[PDB]
DNA sequence: CGGTGCAACAAATTGATAAGCAATGCTTTTTTGGC
DNA sequence: GGCCAAAAAAGCATT
DNA sequence: GCTTATCAATTTGTTGCACC
């Protein structure tokens, strides 16, 4: 399911909110989440999961294609942790 | 942290939606992603990232407190692979 | 709009096993905006 | 909403 | 080829948000 397909599925369901409105809403929510992380803030949606930033220490990496060394500075990367309801619903196994 | 309430507040201010629909749109948004995942479908949100399902076989685990070896059961889990766009926007963030 | 209670949530802990990634050009998918 | 070509993003290689 | 994440069971302290 792509972002646009998500919009269509939402649009359909509740025929009481304009399709265009749902399009704008979904795009706005994702920007809100993205900007929140870019601002260094966490995301906490009970039953879905939480997003935070994990630190990666500076290091001497490599261009894996050429083997050349490359100096990488410290940085932050997004991390997502599934909430209970999402874990359970997604886990088909016992 | 960003919460459902805050997200609804933003939809109210930015798009002028009713506080009732803003609240419902947010819940529908996350539910629709959950539904797709419980259905085994990959969710790819361009500009943000992908939520993928991985089937993990059983493996060795234990009770960290004590040490009693306990097998981590087989399970299908949800992982998130942030896209490059989001990765760039965040690489130089500063935890508040 | 606001107060409250509590299931869901963060952090800690150990160690075998699994997942993810540095650079970058080419390919493929998804989005975008006009009709 | 569909079409279509151009752009943006992602996918691949290997990541 | 090396680094980071996954997870077990259990406790302590915290919080999103449904319900009044």
């Amino acid at each position: 399911m792509t972002k646009s397909e998500l919009i269509e599925r939402l649009a359909t369901q509740q025929s009481h909110i304009p399709a265009k409105t749902v399009e704008d809403a979904v795009k706005e929510m994702l920007e809100h989440m993205a900007s929140t992380l870019a601002q260094g803030e966490r995301i906490a949606i009970r039953g879905f999961g939480s997003f935070s930033l994990h630190y990666r220490a500076p290091r001497t990496g490599r261009n894996p294609k050429t083997g050349d060394k490359v100096e990488l500075e410290g940085k932050y990367v997004p991390h997502f942790k599934p909430g209970k309801e999402l874990r359970d619903r997604a886990n088909i196994y016992g | 942290a960003l919460t459902k309430a805050e997200m609804s507040e933003y939809l109210f201010d930015k798009l002028g939606l009713s506080k009732r629909d803003a609240k419902e749109l947010v819940e529908l948004f996350f539910e629709e992603i959950r539904r797709a995942l419980e259905n085994g479908e990959q969710v790819k949100l361009s500009g943000f990232g992908n939520f993928d399902l991985r089937d993990k076989n059983q493996r060795p685990g234990r009770n960290p407190k004590t040490g009693e070896d306990i097998p981590i059961t087989a399970r299908r889990v949800v992982t998130f692979r942030p896209g490059q766009k989001l990765k760039s926007r965040v690489e130089n963030a500063s935890p508040k």
